[PDB]
């Protein structure tokens, strides 16, 4: 009020969420190949076995273990829920 | 994107792409006498600085 | 006048440091870029990064990136695995492909089909547990060099 | 007036910082030409991404 | 009121090159981490990514 005022930013949050939503379904449907060129569909258990010959895993050491590696993926996932909503200190970074 | 559990995309050509990064490296040496710009050479302004 | 040499000097070393973030990245790219093949996403442009040649510009430097890109794709249907013989079979290098009626391998970033083989393939365990996989041939090149 | 240029010198120094906070969201965030849509059927393998 | 104005831009300026190189390497992750599979190690989290 004393000459000082807030600007909006150009993208709004929901269009940062559009852009965020773009990104995963690209990661999900395609692995990293529209990151590249266009996306180019593959199976999401074909694209982690990429990702365990990317670490020097086998392939067959996911296909052999796909249910328990999608459990530790699931349970592993629901801990971030748990974390944010118990925590104050992860965002720190941000409300500073 | 046109996903399943048993289709794949896989391509059967290539471009071969170049692009332009841009980069700037430095920036114009510039200096200041700090008692020139301040008093222009009065003996009386450099007294005073 | 004190004042204003004061803001002038302040502004240049904040400006001072963003140029020098931005000569860092161009020594970065110089090294990864031009001395070497990156493979760090985006880091060389847009693409599969091949090369990239260094050109010299007025307080700076361009990169012209080569890269490679993946350019016209084709539907396939695929599998994880092929059952053979109770068996089991992996692709070594590459991905099961069909036409719609033949099974083939292909390297991953350029459809050439090939005859799934011994050669192409690994096995590890049977068909219990694999998700998803198919009943084919593989086929062993021994067999008929000996026959 | 007697002190010149100072507020237009501020003023052109805080329009800086407000164009660069759009330059980092957009060099971030926009990432993709494209807006992808996740398909209707979720048959990831058995991952879950709700 | 000039003297406290100028040093509120200054620490702005500072402070957003803070964020600038925030953002700059969030930018590399968005590429490296989610746009690729990074073979960098604790780049993109611990162990094996």
């Amino acid at each position: 009020f004393n000459g000082l005022t807030v600007l909006p930013p150009l993208l709004t949050d929901e269009m940062i969420a559009q852009y965020t939503s773009a990104l995963l379904a690209g990661t999900i449907t395609s692995g990293w190949t529209f990151g590249a060129g266009a996306a180019l569909q593959i199976p999401f258990a074909m694209q982690m076995a990429y990702r365990f010959n990317g670490i020097g895993v086998t392939q067959n050491v996911l296909y052999e273990n796909q249910k328990l590696i999608a459990n530790q993926f699931n349970s592993a996932i629901g801990k971030i829920q748990d974390s944010l909503s118990s925590t104050a200190s992860a965002l720190g970074k941000l409300q500073n | 994107v046109a996903y399943s559990n048993n289709s794949i995309a896989i391509p059967t050509n290539f471009t071969i792409s170049v692009t332009t990064e841009i980069l700037p490296v430095s920036m114009t040496k510039t200096s200041v006498d700090c008692t020139m710009y301040i008093c222009g050479d009065s003996t009386e302004c450099s007294n005073l600085l | 006048r004190l004042q204003s040499l004061q803001t002038y000097v302040t502004q240049q070393l904040i400006r001072a440091a963003e140029i020098r973030a931005s000569a860092n990245l161009a020594a970065t790219k110089m090294s990864e870029c031009v001395l070497g093949q990156s493979k760090r996403v985006d880091f060389c442009g847009k693409g599969y990064h091949l090369m990239s040649f260094p050109q010299s510009a007025p307080h700076g430097v361009v990169f012209l990136h080569v890269t490679y890109v993946p350019a016209q794709e084709k539907n396939f249907t695929t599998a994880p695995a092929i059952c053979h013989d109770g068996k089991a079979h992996f692709p070594r290098e590459g991905v099961f492909v069909s036409n719609g009626t033949h099974w083939f391998v292909t390297q991953r970033n350029f459809y050439e089909p090939q005859i799934i083989t011994t050669d192409n393939t690994f096995v590890s365990g049977n068909c219990d547990v694999v998700i998803g996989i198919v009943n084919n041939t593989v086929y062993d090149p021994l067999q008929p060099e000996l026959d | 007036l007697q002190y010149g240029s100072f507020c237009t010198q501020l003023n052109r120094a805080l329009t800086g910082i407000a164009v660069e906070q759009d330059k980092n969201t957009q060099e971030v965030f926009a990432q993709v030409k494209q807006i992808y849509k996740t398909p209707p059927i979720k048959d990831f393998g058995g991952f879950n991404f709700s």
